[PDB]
């Protein structure tokens, strides 16, 4: 029925419309600074108009950072460009890295757009060349009440001939795109053979001309990633250019600076609009001096839009290097650019709440006994021990067709699962490495 | 007046049962932009040539 | 529908009924589900209605069983 | 109408020097910095006396302490028309560009070339539209009369203008553009256009261009698509050789004239000796642009070699060029660049809380309180005031924590997190 893991179960930081942090709102306790400084971001990227700052999440292990970066993802809403990431994954086998620091932070610029497309559909009376001809094709489409003919390319028909569209088929043809698509064959000839494979469909209804505006929206990235290369198309020519190179390739300084001045040149046009993203990259601590030392100019630029990071670590080597030893592993000239905000980690009793909340929304129902040893083991070893055993105690009260997770259930559970201390400690009496 | 909300009652019956009100699903045409970039440099290249 | 059919026939090939939408049931509803509740019927007469959540219908009937659906005047949330 | 939002540079217009080179003290939101303001005049001087060639000029000095904000004022300086390149010493290393004909490349790609080109233009708007032809043996002989303020001309058009006014429809009353070598057609309004002149008015078309782009068209009929997207690479350099010599000629004949452009690189100190040496090789170029240096690392050790030159490049890259550093800023420095913040990203932030503003800049950092004069804008709006009070200031202080502060809170909580050998606690007992 419902699936989940670890998360989920944030429905939004849970702060009011003073700024003050609840102590339990939306599955959430203590970290009241932190989510304090998490609707601080929330007004700062609903102004839209901060560009090229960059806030860091400094915190351990079970600390809540990227649970606060999904509440802070959940709270943007779908309109609002959210792409996570990871600090692993920016290395890349094929394309220089910076070319693939630069995509995604392209990728975070979104733009909403408005558009009208034309629809014609209906039945092709004649496909002839006009006449002394060339390599076009008059189309009559009929429709319930449209009744139409049309010229059209040598392309668009080169695509409608190896559509093995025919006389008495209706088709659903784009006039911007070019789209060809039949639909089938009217049902006046489902008599004409008493059994036929091709499915008969009825006379498009209306008339042939159709119009209706679009408010589909598009990243910055997907319109340089257009008009960097074709996508698509019906005639030969362009499966010819899209096999003629499908590797990825860089973008020029001047691409994007032809793009943003159409899209500048469109949100002057009054239609086009533009909202900023949010770019979560998860241990950036992974990553090496190269994407720092380029991050130093990246984060100078002016459409980049707001970053949030994360660490796990502190004074620490930074990758690359040898006795550049700084904390969180980010050298120290990114760290005058990067602000900070500070995670708190949980005792007994938030962790005891925690543990319950994500049982409620696993549908697992804990006796109060259970619920005090489940805070009990839950601090000597971790949070997160309790968590993943959660699910084996409600297992194992199911196995004894009892729908109360007792004291019983976590004894065996604990007894029959180990955790990293125990494998440790067994590991350390080891005949041949146990 | 209440005609008002009759006919809103009417557009409720007939958009809650099916999705009957104009009944537009998105074909999901692409963008067709027609900016080409390349047509604002192939004078330049002409010209080179 | 409701005015085509379900306000004399004598049907009775069927033992079940569904109703998609009924705005106004203090009495069309019971001729109409009645149709095929006839003497020639041999099995008990199943009565399906079809309502959604957090539209009209949900709010229509909950205030009907709130008032024994006496008469539905004004529709509001 | 170009697309600007508030940033680090974005405040700084020109760098404001006098005749004499003088900078103001406060000039086009660049303040301080007199002796950095005036190299900048001299490298301007530099740049459009354009008599010289084969200049480096190093600019080095602490962190945070505008030499990238020197570098993007003297592009401003320069303005529209000058080729200007900004590029860090990451995006060269690359695995489909070797480094050194990427660096080849990047100073192909600075100096510009103008080219003057005369066009013919007939403008005017149209009458009617009169197509002879025949019915299914062509023949087409197409008229059209043209009328303006100060003409009423009917015009015989050939069969290439006619078809494209077939390709494109078009209406009596609308109005085109009409050049006799290409002959596209330009239509934008109805009778909306009010035209005006002669129909065959005679200007000129000046386009400007670097020699990459006609060195990247030279070298593959593919390179017009291969520079749109910057898949190219390893172009031979018989093709620069010959491409030189072209515009060498173009330049005695005057056809087409050459702009020296001004080439910007950053963290030279993580840039490699092959590519040291190939810029110490290629300086000897006639066509070698002015580029400065902007190193932010002092003494370490150059990439690709154990030993630790000073200001993290060779000696024999500082010997064929000069250097400049900068200094820090004093606190009336600071008092002047926050206030040139709060009036960029329109910020009245109170007089007792502008000067809590300054400390604590003064005493961390400038870029921290560069971010707290824009949080504390939210800060005060969340009470609905538009002026920001120091409990604001106070408040975006404790909230967001600084580096020194972060230090010491993890130096006492070094278990709290990994270490080097990664080994951390999480336990809250024993
Ligand atoms: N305020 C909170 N309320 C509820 N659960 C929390 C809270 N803070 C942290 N957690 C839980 O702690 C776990 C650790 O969070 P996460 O950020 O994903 O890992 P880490 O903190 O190690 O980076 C998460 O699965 C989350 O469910
Ligand atoms: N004289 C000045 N006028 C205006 N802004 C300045 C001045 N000096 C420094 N700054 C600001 O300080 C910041 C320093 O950033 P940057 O130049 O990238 O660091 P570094 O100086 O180490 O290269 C710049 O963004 C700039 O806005
Ligand atoms: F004909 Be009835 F009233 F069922
Ligand atoms: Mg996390
Ligand atoms: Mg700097």
């Amino acid at each position: 029925v419902t699936r989940t893991a670890a998360h989920t179960h944030i429905k939004g930081l849970g702060l009011d419309e003073s700024g003050v942090a609840k102590r339990v709102e939306g599955g959430f306790v203590g970290q009241i600074e932190a989510r304090e400084a998490c609707g601080v971001i929330v007004d700062l990227i609903k102004a839209k108009k901060m560009s090229g700052r960059a806030i860091l999440l400094a915190g351990g292990p079970s600390t809540g950072k990227t649970a606060l970066a999904l509440a802070i993802s959940q709270e943007l809403g779908p309109k609002v460009p959210f792409c996570p990431l990871v600090g692993s994954e920016l290395y890349s086998v094929e394309v220089k890295k910076t070319e693939t620091l630069m995509e995604n932070f392209r990728r975070a610029i979104g733009l909403r757009i408005k558009e009208t497309k034309e629809v014609y559909e209906g039945e092709v009376t004649e496909l002839t060349p006009e006449d002394k001809t060339i390599s076009h094709v008059i189309v009559g489409l009929k429709s319930a009440k449209g009744t139409k003919t049309l010229r059209l390319d040598p392309t668009i028909y080169e695509s409608i001939q190896r559509e093995k569209v025919s006389i008495g088929d209706v088709i659903y043809i784009e006039a911007n795109t070019g789209a060809v698509k039949r639909v089938g064959r009217s049902d006046a000839y489902a008599t004409e053979f008493d059994l036929e494979t091709e499915e008969y469909v009825p006379l498009p209804k209306g008339e042939v001309h159709k119009k209706k505006e679009i408010v589909q929206d598009v990243t910055l990235h997907d319109l340089d990633v257009a008009n960097a290369r074709p996508q698509g198309g019906q005639d030969v020519i362009s499966m010819m250019g899209q096999l003629l190179k499908p590797k990825k390739t860089e973008i020029t300084e001047k691409l994007r600076q032809e793009v943003n001045k159409v899209v500048a040149k469109y949100i002057d046009q009054g239609v086009a609009e533009l909202i900023p993203g949010v770019l979560f990259i998860d241990e950036v601590n992974m990553l090496d001096i190269e994407i720092f030392t380029y991050l130093n100019k990246a984060l100078e630029s002016n459409i980049a839009p707001v970053v949030v990071l994360a660490s796990n670590r502190g004074m620490t080597t930074v990758r690359g290097t040898e006795d550049v030893i700084s904390p969180h592993g980010v050298p120290p000239d990114l760290i005058d650019r990067l602000l900070i905000v500070r995670t708190l980690p949980y005792d007994k009793d938030e962790i005891r709440t925690i543990i319950e909340r994500r049982a409620t929304v696993e549908r697992l129902q804990v006796e109060s006994s259970a619920l005090d040893l489940l805070a009990t083991m839950g601090t000597e070893t971790s949070l997160r021990y309790a968590l993943q055993l959660l699910a084996p105690c409600g297992i194992l009260a199911q196995t004894s067709n009892r729908k109360e997770i007792v004291v019983n259930d976590v004894n065996e559970a604990k007894l029959l699962f180990l955790d990293a201390k125990r494998s440790t400690k067994i590991l350390e009496t080891s005949a041949n490495y146990l | 007046n209440f005609m008002s909300i009759v006919n809103c009652l009417m557009q409720l019956r007939k958009v809650c049962n099916h999705p009957n009100l104009f009944e537009v699903r998105p074909i999901l045409t692409s963008f067709v932009l027609e900016h080409c970039v390349a047509s604002d440099y192939k004078d330049v290249e002409r010209t080179l040539l | 529908s409701s005015r085509s059919g379900g306000l004399g026939i004598n049907l009775t090939g069927a033992d079940t009924v569904i109703f998609y939408d009924s705005d106004w049931n203090p009495a069309m509803d019971k001729q109409c589900q009645d149709r095929c509740h006839r003497i020639g019927q041999t099995r008990d007469v199943h009565i399906y209605r079809f309502v959604s959540e957090h539209t009209i219908e949900s709010n229509i009937l909950k205030k009907a069983n709130q008032k024994r659906q006496l008469d539905n005047v004004v529709i509001q949330e | 109408k170009s697309l600007s939002l508030i940033a680090a540079h974005s405040h700084i217009t020109g760098l404001g020097l006098d005749e004499n080179l003088q900078p103001r003290p406060t000039s086009e939101g660049m303040v301080g910095q007199l002796q950095a303001r005036r190299a900048a005049g001299v490298i301007l001087k530099m740049v459009q006396n354009g008599t010289i060639a084969g200049r480096a000029v190093l600019v080095a000095g602490p962190p945070s302490t505008g030499k990238t904000a020197l570098a993007m004022g003297v592009s401003q300086s320069l303005g529209k028309d000058v080729p200007f390149t900004a590029i860090a010493g990451s995006e060269i290393f690359s695995l489909e560009l070797s480094k050194t004909e990427a660096l080849t490349q990047a100073f192909r790609k600075s100096i510009g070339i103008k080219i003057k080109e005369e066009t013919e233009l007939i403008e005017g708007e149209v009458v009617e539209i009169q197509i002879d032809r025949s019915i299914t043996g062509g023949h087409k002989q197409g008229k059209l009369t043209i009328k303006t303020t100060d003409m009423e001309t009917i015009y015989e058009l050939g069969n290439k203008m006619i078809d494209g006014l077939t390709k494109e429809k078009v209406l009596a009353g609308d109005v085109i553009s009409i050049d006799k070598a290409s002959g596209k057609i330009t239509k934008l309004g109805r009778s909306v256009q009010c035209p005006e002149g002669e129909l065959q008015k005679r200007k000129t078309v000046v386009h400007t261009v670097s020699l990459h782009e006609i060195d990247v068209i030279n070298s593959r009929t593919q390179g017009f698509l291969a520079l749109f997207t910057g898949d190219t690479g390893e172009i031979r350099s018989e093709v620069r050789d010959q491409i030189n010599t072209k515009v060498a000629e173009w330049k005695e004949e005057g056809k087409a004239e050459i702009v020296p452009g001004v080439l910007f690189i950053d963290e030279v100190h993580m840039l490699d000796i092959e590519c040291f040496s190939f810029i110490n090789r290629a300086l000897e170029d006639e066509f070698a642009p002015i580029v400065m240096m902007a190193t932010n690392r002092g003494v370490s050790k150059t990439r690709g070699t154990n030993y630790k030159s000073p200001h993290g490049l060779p000696l024999d890259l500082l010997d064929r060029s000069i250097i400049i550093t900068t200094k820090s800023y004093n606190e009336q420095e600071i008092k002047t660049i926050l206030s040139i913040r709060a009036q960029e990203e329109e910020v009245e932030l109170s007089s007792d809380a502008l000067d809590l503003l300054t400390k604590t800049g003064v005493e961390t950092s400038l870029r921290y309180s560069s971010n707290l004069i824009s949080v504390a804008q939210q800060i005060a709006m969340k009470r609905k005031n538009n002026t920001v009070e120091v409990e604001d200031v106070k408040r975006a202080y404790l909230l967001f924590l600084d580096s020194a502060r972060s230090v010491k809170y993890v130096q006492e909580n070094e278990s709290q997190y990994i270490d080097d050998q990664g080994n951390v606690q999480i336990s809250i007992a024993k």
